[PDB]
């Protein structure tokens, strides 16, 4: 068998020699078997004399150089079935989650190639969600990588949460929630908050399936979860059709742990440090995540900008590769709006006239407007007095405060948390909500009975009963 | 291919020459003779010494092996087109470089371990004796991989002996003794 | 007497050797000695030269194995016999290690005594998974309101400390070792904090300091303090927290608690800048390795807070960055400041405004939060926060002429800044916490002079004892404030404002 | 005190160069042949064991 | 004492066996070192300098380094296709790309692989990829 002893160990980069004519192809994955259970290698380089050079996904402790290694033969093949679904898995595919032996039918390579032209999306449409706000104000796209912006404290964790609930009944979607360079405390919130949510609910059904990937694991396996999570979610769209929407935590992370390994490899540094194949690694990744004839992959992904030093190039790349980003803002949820998308933040190509209508345009257009001129007008309605502006401005004023309450609504995850059922909303009925209150109708109603609703129709009946 | 890594170091020349001259099995006759022609070049003052000096170009290293293959005939033509090689190279320093390696790979094919006993004093045949039944005594010498055990007087080590072989020494000198007992008497 | 001294250490040399594997130095230079042999050798396997040096074995070149020194040259010499120690790198884990200044091997370099230990642990020891992991209830206090109220704390919480050398940095992190003397007398170990100081780069003299301290506040008894100084070799400084760790491992292991200090990791990094550039091994940006930000991680992510699985017991960790400006922008500052949870911003200009040692505690912030507070200290300090938040940005019109609401801002929170100086040493119990931010949450300071908040600190207490030491006692031993308790100490608060 | 302490440490280093005086004791004797005859002999006793 | 790319034990092994090395070494190669989409080919005496070489992992790489005996060529396909060890054909023409008049309405990548699919390549000619562009005199003034 093709077998070879470890012939170096400088660094994590573990060299090994193995006997001739049992030559290796590029991304292959390597097993020793270890008292630390196996330490898995993977190929990236061949030294000739049939030697090779990989980088490690285990840790390197305790080797006894000349240990024998085994070829698997080519990269690593991760599980994939509906049990991965509430299931924490490692890198290696086995439970952190510790549940035990995954029951996962069938294992994928995890090293993969970009659909082709035609299964790539040649059209896009907008995959629908319940909340309005974002059917609105950022429409997300069948394919399309929306990248969030905003921090949990604008509760993003449970903007998530409603995400998956909504992508669910949207289509009939799942979601895998990768996590690079994941804090441990971090990972250990989100499992309990996610099991108490019942994404994953244990007894129930778990549409969510969680791959963690924290800081601690060697930077191979860093760059490598991210792969791995999405080959679970390529089955999900290409081989039980559903649409999918993949969470990345900071792909800054993920920056720097393909930077890390770049300069282990040997490979000289580009600009700002960042890896030489920067592009082409991103590029893989945000074009196995598209439009297939069968589902299609959408990723929301966390973008931790270097001291918003976008300038750079691994912010540039990401805001590249990122089609629309929801900017939902700390301030925005301090005006007690949950969602708590900053609409003059959050921006979307998706926008367009085409992609959502000419009418959904112009609407949408007459809302930013609104609030954009609400804005101004706040700024100099609190030395002037708002009573003292144009009877034109304070309709507009009062409109946009109204319609900002309008804006929230709550979140059917969350409902058990808030006490209050949720909303999930259908993108007809955003449409419709708009327009007569752009007309203003029923929004003749105070701010506060017009706070955290749902559809118009809705906060009719509300208007009312809060009056009465 | 080769039954031992010497991880080359001018042992990938010892290591090809090993496994092909092993096919041809005239290793034994190639290491003789090309011990033998060794010792009358490196007799040979100039390019004896100047055979180590790199003073020679290409075109002069190419005559320098002519001169070498009028020196001895045969005895494994692969060394031979060796001698070529490493001229081509221009390498013919490390030339005893790679026969003390073939050597050790030839010697390696045969199953032969060399050991040492290096001391401070030439000791007794007794004791050569019973070190090198000690050694075959041990597992250390397994069966197959004989012992050629070389006694060696050495004046740095001052009293004692270090037995070696296996990497797997057993130092019971003296110097070594007095380093640990001097160390404490001072600390 | 010397004789005596003689029987010990012939008896020390007593007792033959038996060599085994052993490799020979081909060339030494620079800790870099490359060494022919050790066949088999684990991975930071310790070997011990014949030089009597202790090395690791970063490099595992397949000719030869270039072994790093942890110590000097000199000793080393071309063929010299390399035993193979055949351990990997372990210090003692146990009780004994408590009240001992120890090196990294573990040898007290106080001389205070042996270890006594349980096992010797290898120095890095991966972190426990998510399910291992538990929410942290448990306040920690370092008996400074600011910090316990304003940055709240727990107990296995990693949380920075990113501030500027000698501006009382090692004080700030005494004073909680301190207050957790209280804890400490408190009998459940969870309440035994025993801390571990590791001082990185740090001269004997002032370690020296630092050990006469602990012991004068009578807190060197629980506590480590491993020791790896500025002359102290470079592996033995990168080894340094991860040896500490394993340490703070069985502590926590145990189902105790206990707090490891780093200061400071910025000079672990140096270390392994020089042991990578030695190794060849390329510097990263600032040339400080790019992989030193996966060290931090291994290390900084085995500080948990155990759940009932694994027993719940904790590691917290305060790890330390020293900082020249506060170039957060820093490479070292800026992995660190990723990993951990919470930050604590020490700042120059409170210093020279006479808050000694220095906080700017506007730029402090905590993402572990209250959770890890006291119920009682939560609610008469949220009061704080707001008002506080106020006073910055009405700090900035404070240079005249302002509306009665800024004024108002400006005369609590001038008392407030008073009240929340704090000097050197001093830790204070919870149930003296509670009062003063209690006072200044209802203005009641505002009456009394900027300069006389001094003189009503120790007064309102001792005021607060007399008149009633046994609300004092129930603020800590019920931990939360009933509104009955909150009506008394109002009453309590204005008479001691009137006198 | 003080003095005494340096005295003790003097003894140590006065001594130092004693011990240094019987190695070169050892090193000129018989007890070179002896006790090399004696390490040859402890050699083989812990081989053999081997 | 120094590092050569015949230092390696099946080159200098095919050497110290007096083995031939016409027309495999000549306009047939065999791969070497190779990874990071460059490979390192012993032989191709024959290349043309940016030549188009066909790997027998199916790969096409233009020779970029030309050098004693050794060509270091890049790989214009995966990592994953290629192994070391495979053996390396002249495709034996300089890197030309089909040009044509009817290629108009179809997506083509570099190579001219239809990648809409649409279009099978109907092309009058290949033309190398590097042109040295018309001289001054080849210009004339501008107006349309």
């Amino acid at each position: 068998p093709i077998t070879g002893k470890v012939t170096a160990v400088i660094g994590a980069i573990v060299d090994v020699h193995f006997e001739q004519s049992e030559l290796p192809a590029i991304l292959n994955a390597l097993e020793i078997k270890t008292p630390q259970g196996k330490l898995v290698l993977e190929v990236a380089q061949h030294l000739g004399e049939n030697t090779v050079r990989t980088i490690a996904m285990d840790g390197t402790e305790g080797l006894v150089r000349g240990e024998k290694v085994l070829d698997t033969g080519g990269p690593i093949s991760v599980p994939v079935g509906r049990e991965t679904l509430g299931r924490i898995i490692n890198v290696i595919g086995e439970p952190i989650d510790e549940r035990g032996p995954i029951k996962s039918k069938l294992r994928k390579p995890i090293h993969a190639d970009p659909p082709s032209f035609a299964e790539q999306s040649t059209s896009a449409e907008i995959l629908e969600t319940g909340i309005k706000v974002v059917d609105l104000l950022a429409p997300y796209a069948r394919g399309g990588k929306i990248g969030l912006f905003g921090g949990a404290g604008v509760g993003k964790t449970v903007f998530i949460q409603e995400l998956i609930n909504n992508i669910a009944k949207a289509h009939g979607g799942f979601s895998v929630f990768t996590g690079v360079g994941e804090r441990t405390r971090e990972g250990n919130d989100l499992y309990r908050e996610m099991k108490e949510t019942g994404v994953i609910n244990l007894e129930g059904e778990s549409k969510v399936a969680l791959v963690f990937g924290q800081m601690n694991e060697p930077p191979g396996a860093r760059a490598r979860v991210a792969l791995t999570g999405l080959t679970i979610a390529e089955y999900f769209r290409d081989e039980e059709g559903q649409d999918v929407l993949l969470f990345i935590d900071n792909i800054f992370r993920f920056t720097q742990a393909g930077s890390e390994v770049s300069a282990l490899l040997g490979r000289i540094p580009s600009a700002v440090g960042y890896q030489p194949t920067l592009a082409t690694d991103m590029g893989l990744l945000q074009e196995r995540i598209t439009t297939t004839k069968k589902g299609s992959v959408t990723s929301v992904q966390a973008v931790y900008v270097p001291a918003d030093d976008l300038t750079d190039p691994a912010p540039a790349t990401t805001f590249a590769h990122l089609d629309a980003t929801t900017v939902l803002s700390r301030g925005i949820s301090e005006l007690g709006i949950y969602p708590a998308v900053d609409p003059l933040d959050s921006k979307s190509r998706l926008l367009d006239a085409a992609v959502v209508g000419q009418e959904h345009y112009d609407v949408a257009s007459k809302v930013q407007e609104t609030l954009q001129t609400y804005k101004s007008l706040q700024d100099i309605i609190a030395i002037l007095g708002m009573d003292e502006l144009s009877e034109q401005d304070k309709l507009t004023v009062e409109r946009a405060r109204k319609i900002q309450r309008f804006l929230s609504q709550p979140f059917a995850v969350a409902e058990v948390f808030t006490g209050i059922p949720g909303k999930l909303v259908r993108l007809k009925d955003t449409v419709a909500s708009f327009k007569a209150v752009l007309e203003g109708k029923y929004d003749n109603i105070p701010e506060h009975a017009f706070y955290m609703v749902g559809g118009i129709e809705d906060v009719v009946a509300k208007a009312e009963k809060l009056a009465a | 291919p080769p039954p031992v890594r010497l991880f080359g170091v001018e042992g990938t020349y010892a290591t090809a020459l090993y496994q092909a001259a092993a096919k041809n099995s005239s290793i034994d006759a190639a290491f003789q003779s090309l011990q033998k022609v060794e010792s009358t070049v490196k007799k040979n003052p100039k390019l004896g010494h100047l055979l180590l000096n790199p003073a020679l170009s290409l075109k002069d290293r190419n005559s320098v092996i002519d001169a070498i293959v009028e020196t001895h005939k045969n005895l494994d033509g692969y060394v031979v087109n060796l001698l070529k090689v490493l001229s081509e190279n221009n390498r013919l320093g490390c030339f005893e470089k790679i026969a003390s390696d073939f050597g050790v790979l030839n010697d390696a094919h045969n199953g032969l371990l060399k050991g040492t006993v290096t001391s401070a004093e030439p000791l007794d045949p007794k004791s050569f004796k019973r070190i090198e039944k000690a050694l075959s005594a041990s597992k250390l010498v397994g069966q197959g991989k004989s012992l050629k055990l070389e006694n060696v007087v050495k004046p740095e080590i001052k009293g004692g002996l270090i037995v070696e072989l296996g990497d797997k020494t057993v130092d019971l000198s003296i110097s070594t003794k007095i380093q640990k007992l001097n160390k404490v008497l001072e600390d | 007497e010397v004789s005596s001294i003689l029987e010990e250490r012939i008896k020390g040399v007593s007792d033959e050797a038996n060599l085994n594997e052993t490799g020979r130095v081909l060339a030494v230079g620079d800790g870099i000695a490359r060494v022919f042999g050790l066949n088999n050798i684990q991975a930071e396997e310790l070997v011990e030269f014949s030089s009597g040096v202790k090395g690791m074995a970063l490099n595992l070149e397949p000719g030869q194995v270039g072994i790093v020194l942890f110590g000097s040259d000199r000793l080393v010499k071309e063929g010299e016999l390399v035993k193979r120690t055949g351990n990997i790198v372990d210090v003692p884990v146990g009780p004994g290690l408590l009240g001992r200044v120890v090196d990294a091997l573990g040898n007290p370099i106080d001389g205070k005594g042996p270890i006594d230990a349980a096992g010797r642990s290898r120095a890095q020891v991966k972190a426990p998974g998510i399910l291992p992991r538990r929410s942290v209830h448990e306040p920690v206090q370092t008996g400074l309101k600011a910090v316990d109220a304003l940055v709240p704390i727990g107990r296995g919480q990693r949380e920075l400390i990113i501030g500027d050398r000698q501006t009382g940095k090692t004080a700030v992190a005494l004073d909680t070792i301190l207050n957790q003397k209280r804890w400490n007398n408190g009998s459940d170990e969870s309440k035994k904090l025993y801390c571990v100081y590791v001082a990185v780069g740090q001269k004997r003299s002032t370690v020296a300091q630092l050990v006469q301290t602990l012991e004068q506040h009578d807190a060197m008894k629980y506590s480590i303090i491993v020791a790896a100084t500025a002359s102290e070799a470079a592996p033995l400084q990168y080894l340094a927290p991860f040896t500490a760790a394993s340490i703070g491992e069985w502590f926590r292991d145990n189902g105790k608690h206990a707090l490891i200090v780093y200061d400071d990791l910025s000079k672990q990094a140096v270390a392994y800048r020089q042991l990578s550039l030695l190794l060849r091994r390329p510097p990263g940006r600032e040339a400080y390795p790019g992989d030193v930000f996966y060290l931090h991680s291994r290390l900084l992510e085995r500080a948990a807070k155990l759940s009932e699985k694994e027993g719940s017991g904790s590691l917290t960790a305060l790890p330390v960055i020293e900082t020249q400006g506060g170039d957060v922008s820093a490479y070292i500052p800026t992995n660190v400041i990723s990993i951990t949870d919470g930050q604590i911003f020490l700042e120059a200009e409170l210093f020279y405004k006479g808050i000694r040692p220095a906080i700017n505690v506007g730029l402090s912030v905590s993402r572990v939060g209250s959770a890890a507070q006291v119920k009682a200290l939560k609610q008469v300090a949220g009061s704080l926060k707001l008002f506080l938040a106020q006073y910055r940005e009405v700090a900035a019109f404070a240079q005249s002429d302002l509306d009665a609401s800024t004024k108002q801002t400006l005369v609590r929170g001038e008392r407030l800044t008073q009240l929340l100086k704090q000097n050197q040493y001093s830790p204070l119990a919870t149930e003296e916490q509670v009062p003063l931010i209690y006072a200044g949450v209802n203005g009641h300071l505002d009456g009394i002079e900027l300069s006389r908040i001094g003189e009503f600190e120790s007064s309102f207490l001792s005021y607060l004892k007399s008149n009633h030491n046994e609300l004092l006692t129930e603020i800590r031993e019920k931990g939360e404030l009933s509104k009955e308790l909150l009506a008394s100490l109002k009453s309590a608060t204005e008479s001691f404002v009137a006198t | 005190v003080r003095y005494e302490a340096s005295l003790r440490q003097l003894e140590q280093r006065q001594l130092a160069k004693s011990v240094i005086s019987r190695v070169q004791s050892e090193l000129g004797n018989p007890k070179f042949q002896e006790k090399v005859l004696q390490q040859s002999i402890s050699e083989i006793e812990q081989l053999l064991s081997k | 004492t120094k590092a050569q790319p015949t230092e390696v034990s099946s080159i200098l092994e095919e050497r110290i066996k007096g083995v031939s090395d016409e027309a495999n070494l000549n306009e047939t190669g065999r791969v070497l070192a190779v990874g990071d989409g460059i490979a390192r080919v012993f032989g191709l005496n024959n290349i043309q300098a940016e030549e188009l070489v066909e790997f027998s992992s199916g790969v096409k790489g233009m020779a970029l380094n030309l050098e004693p005996g050794q060509v270091g060529i890049v790989l214009f396909g995966s990592d994953r296709l290629v192994k070391e060890g495979e053996l390396v054909k002249r495709t034996g023409n300089i890197v030309d790309v089909p040009v044509g008049p009817g290629l108009l309405g179809r997506v083509v990548d570099a190579l001219g692989n239809p990648i809409d699919g649409k279009g099978p390549i109907d092309a009058a000619g290949r033309s190398r990829a590097q042109v040295k562009a018309p001289g001054i005199l080849p210009r004339r003034s501008v107006h349309e």
